[PDB]
């Protein structure tokens, strides 16, 4: 249930399907990125490119 | 420089499958997704679906999801459109083109030059030629309008010269028109001197390469 | 989805005046983060591909001249030609690439306006030769006229005819900036010699009143 480390990469935008944040409970407490293949992207959740791909993701969302 | 280079016009019965094809050249082809946009006639760009050719992701619009098939094939940088059954509506021109590098999307930065997708259950027919004669009364400003019309023809284009290219000036030819039967039908004019038409000859010279079909008429009042 | 609409859907300009385009899109294409507007212009002349000309709402694509230019933000957007350009007579999309389906408007032709111009009216009957095969074509041709809104009627001994007529209009003249319209009544060889009167009637902006052309039979 929790990211056993974040992916290190660029975030890969055009793939990128949802995202959901992972529990408190969790260590490396994440933003997971659903790409439309599926895949998760594990990701820290204060970094700035992490942060934007999530603002537009959302603006697609609402 | 980026070529988009997309294969020629198609003439198709209701039914038949196609697939089309855009190659791309002087560009690394797996860097960026491809675009097939329609252009049904006198209408406006359909987006209509894109593609990665890294890896075959594949997106459609809605209207078009489940109607065509977009895929490309990477070793010979070639993107296609298929369809497994035309329709008579299908009847447009397809244009690929290349999306550019930005994010999040971008827009289309080159266009390859476009295949026209004709579908009918027409046969290929040559026209036939009649004149139209120049009117016996008198005009006003001492002008006369010839023509020929080029009725029951398919498919497109015919191409009309007049006096073997000789006569340029004041000439009309209209784009056809598809008329019920699934036959095109199309006018060429031209304006003329009034005091020529009892000594200057007038013939029109039609051309329709799909039926190896070559006729000139004469036109007299 | 996003919906983008442009007005007007026609525009004709005088050449060397500036020519305005708006473009509308359903939601804000501003790409925050990225501080962009995601939005395109195109032009397309006849028998040609679309061309890119602006992007990121305000961009000129490379070798685009200086007479186009894109503002707006969020969800107006216009494209301007500050002088417009005998070559610069084509239709012009907007496209947003926010989101796919990364839509495009439906279009704006822009063309040349000029001074009223009376279209030239010919009427033609039918050849024997076309009579001899069974049909009719009758052709009424309105020669050199602007601008492009014509109505033409066909009557047949005084009866308005419906739905045995197509017309086609010519692109616009690229010298004397006008349209010519050919309209062609087909009827059987029987039904044609069942009647006497073949008129065309025309209605244009540059004539008084409808003028008809006829010849009997």
């Amino acid at each position: 249930e929790c990211c056993l480390e974040y992916f290190k990469g660029a975030i890969p935008l055009r793939k990128l399907k949802t995202w959901y944040q992972t529990s408190e409970d969790c260590s490396r407490d994440a933003i997971v990125f659903v790409t439309v293949q599926g895949r998760a992207i594990c990701s820290d959740p204060n970094n700035k490119r992490v942060k934007n791909a999530v603002k537009y993701l959302q603006s697609l969302e609402r | 420089e980026v070529q988009l280079v997309q294969s020629g016009a198609e003439v198709k019965k209701p039914g038949e499958s196609l697939k089309i094809s855009c190659k791309g050249s002087g560009y690394s082809f797996t860097s960026y997704w491809i675009g097939w946009v329609r252009q049904m006639p006198g209408k406006g760009l359909e987006w209509m679906g894109i593609i990665d050719p890294s890896d075959s992701d594949t997106r459609y619009s809605p209207s078009f999801q489940g109607q065509v098939t977009i895929s490309a094939d990477k070793s010979i940088s070639t993107a296609y459109l298929q369809w497994s059954s035309l329709k008579a509506s299908d009847t447009a021109m397809y244009y690929c083109a290349r999306v550019g590098p930005a994010d999040v999307w971008d827009s289309f930065d080159y266009w390859g030059q476009g295949t026209l997708v004709t579908v009918s259950s027409a046969s290929t027919k040559g026209p036939s030629v009649f004149p139209l004669a120049p009117s016996s009364k008198s005009t006003s400003g001492g002008t006369a309008a010839l023509g020929c019309l080029v009725k029951d023809y398919f498919p497109e284009p015919v191409t009309v010269s007049w006096n073997s290219g000789a006569l340029t000036s004041g000439v009309h030819t209209f784009p056809a028109v598809l008329q019920s039967s699934g036959l095109y039908s199309l006018s060429s004019v031209v304006t003329v001197p009034s005091s020529s038409l009892g000594t200057q000859t007038y013939i029109c010279n039609v051309n329709h390469k799909p039926s190896n079909t070559k006729v000139d008429k004469k036109v007299e009042p | 989805d996003i919906v983008m609409t442009q007005s007007p859907d026609s525009l004709a300009v005088s050449l060397g005046e500036r020519a305005t385009i708006n473009c509308k899109s359903s939601q804000s294409v501003l790409l925050s983060p990225w501080n962009s507007n995601q939005l395109a212009w195109y032009q397309q002349k006849p028998g040609q591909p679309p061309k890119l000309l602006i992007y990121g709402a305000s961009t000129r694509e490379s070798g685009v001249p200086d007479r186009f230019s894109g503002s707006g933000s969020g969800t107006d957007f216009t494209l301007t030609i500050s002088s417009l350009q005998a070559e610069d007579v084509a239709v012009y999309y907007c496209q947003q690439y926010y989101l796919i389906p990364s839509t495009f408007g439906q279009g704006t032709k822009v063309e040349i306006k000029r001074t009223v111009a009376a279209p030239s009216v010919f009427i033609f009957p039918p050849s024997d030769e076309q009579l001899k095969s069974g049909t009719a074509s009758v052709v009424c041709l309105l020669n050199n006229f602007y601008p492009r809104e014509a109505k033409v009627q066909w009557k047949v001994d005084n009866a308005l005819q419906s739905g045995n007529s197509q017309e086609s209009v010519t692109e616009q003249d690229s010298k004397d900036s006008t349209y010519s319209l050919s309209s062609t009544l087909t009827l059987s060889k029987a039904d044609y010699e069942k009647h006497k009167v073949y008129a065309c009637e025309v209605t244009h902006q540059g004539l008084s009143s409808p003028v008809t052309k006829s010849f009997n039979r």
